[PDB]
RNA sequence: AUAAGGUGGGGUUAGUGA
């Protein structure tokens, strides 16, 4: 399968969750430090499309 | 003893705490052509146990310590069971083997041996059954705390 | 032992002034020339900028429709923005301006508690017809030079440095006093350089409260 | 066989510490050493600091 | 601890006064 871009994630807290848009992306002027989350990216291991 | 649903969540707690402390083992193996081998099949068993964020996971780590600092061998039964995920009878075969056949006094008689496996096993229960109670409304205000 | 005492401030201007200390033995010229140099350079109580909101503005390093200036040439030109506050600790400045022109100081809505001392300060310049800024300028005391970083949230809320040091330069000067029928006596003059918050004998009276503070931790 | 690329542009502000390399036009390079304060420059009758 | 990582080419930095 593909991969997704939305802000759907398993299992971080919400503190990066809080600097995401709807969409998964960071607004535009949200200050950052190291390690932060920029675009949720997740795989679809196990997808079927069968 | 506690009850039914404090033992579910605070079961659901503990299996993401020893899951979250389970990642920080020390090494694992793997190779260089596995994960090449790995994205384009499905595996089947889903090994990856699901943890907490960093905050829970070390908040719930603070609060383990903070009761269960002063017995070592609690802890530890409590990281067999959590951690490795091994069974109780595992760790009743385990700890049986090396029990140490301390001249425990028994209502037979004077007797040299280890404590059977068949005792182990409440010897191991009783334990954890007192543990978890003794963390429960620790824990539960824990959270609370932080709200 | 004699002790000196304030025969005058020369208000010179209104930026900067002179003030007389007289009259003083062997060394103490230069030994408070030194010290009281050193403290109104240290530390005094600042009333400096210290956050800026313009409103249809994300971000710092973007620009407005209806200014020449980019908005970092702005806020700098805030950092240099004198003011005076009384009754507070604290105090929220706001600003409404349209129309064709230079931006002064004077387009802030002033209180009573407040006092602004350059109204000359230019900001920046409208070029169009019909163009706004409105920001609201937060402004507390301090004491120091405080960066951004090194602070303790929404994201309007742009930050700036902290300069909360009124005094600019600050000179002094020895020479012999006129005393009556004595020499070796000596009249102090002290040249202080202030953006116009500051009152000299305010000033240096409490650089020698902190002064015997400090002298006091011992005996 | 990419589906979608998403480019960030992070903007960074750097003052200056001691340990950077800063020189003149003359072949006098240098690196700063300290940051020392106002007070303990040198500085002349008229009182301007260097 | 999921940021990892071979091969070429180019550019730069640091290396005396007799």
């Amino acid at each position: 399968g593909p991969e997704e871009i939305t802000a759907d994630i398993p299992n971080v807290g919400e503190a990066a969750l809080s600097k995401l848009d709807e969409s998964g992306i960071v607004y535009i002027g949200a200050e950052v430090t190291g390690g932060d989350i920029l675009v949720g990216k997740v795989t679809p291991k196990g997808e079927t499309q069968l | 003893n506690l009850t039914k649903e404090q033992h579910e969540w605070l079961n659901g707690w503990l299996e993401l705490w020893g899951a979250w402390v389970y990642s920080g083992r020390l090494e694992k193996r793997m190779s260089s052509v596995i994960a090449k081998f790995m994205e384009s099949v499905e595996p089947g068993r889903v090994m990856t146990r699901p943890m907490c964020n960093d905050d829970d996971g070390m908040l719930i780590s603070q609060v383990v310590d903070s009761v269960m600092y002063i017995d070592k061998k609690a802890f530890g039964i409590l990281l067999s069971y959590y951690a490795h995920g091994s069974s109780k009878h595992a760790i009743a075969s385990y700890y049986h083997r090396v029990a140490r056949p301390r001249k425990m006094l028994c209502r037979g008689g004077g007797r040299i041996q280890k404590p059977s496996l068949a005792t182990c096993r409440r010897e191991v229960d009783e334990i954890l059954n007192a543990s978890l109670f003794m963390i429960y409304p620790v824990l539960d205000s824990a959270f609370k705390n932080r709200k | 032992f004699l002790k000196p005492r304030l025969v005058d401030i020369e208000q010179v201007s209104s930026t900067h002034a002179k003030v007389t200390l007289e009259p003083l033995e062997r060394g103490f010229g230069h030994t408070l020339g030194n010290a009281l140099r050193r403290i109104l350079l240290s530390s005094m109580p600042g009333c400096a900028v210290t956050e800026v909101e313009i409103d249809g503005v994300l971000h710092e390093y973007s620009t407005k429709e209806g200014v020449q200036e980019d908005i970092l040439e702005i806020l700098l030109n805030l950092k240099g923005l004198a003011v005076r506050v009384q009754g507070k600790d604290e105090v929220i400045l706001t600003l409404n301006k349209s129309g064709i022109g230079p931006v002064t100081a004077a387009d802030i809505t002033h209180d009573g508690d407040v006092e602004i001392v350059k109204p000359q300060h230019v900001i920046c310049h409208l070029t169009d017809e019909n163009a706004s800024i409105s920001m609201r300028i937060k402004v507390q005391r301090g004491r120091g030079y405080v960066p951004a970083s090194t602070r303790i949230r929404p994201i309007g809320r742009l930050l700036v440095d902290a300069c909360y040091s009124p005094v600019e330069r600050i000179a002094y000067n020895v020479e012999a006093a006129r005393v009556e029928q004595r020499t070796d006596l000596d009249k102090l003059v002290i040249e202080m350089e202030t953006n116009g918050t500051i009152d000299p004998e305010e000033a240096i009276r409490r650089a020698a409260t902190i002064l015997a503070e400090q002298l006091e931790a011992f005996v | 066989g990419v589906l979608k690329i998403v480019k960030v542009y992070l903007a960074v502000k750097r003052r200056i510490q001691p340990g950077d390399k800063m020189a003149g036009r003359h072949g006098n390079k240098g690196v700063i050493s300290k940051i020392n304060p106002i007070e303990d420059m040198p500085y002349d009758e008229n009182g301007t600091p260097v």
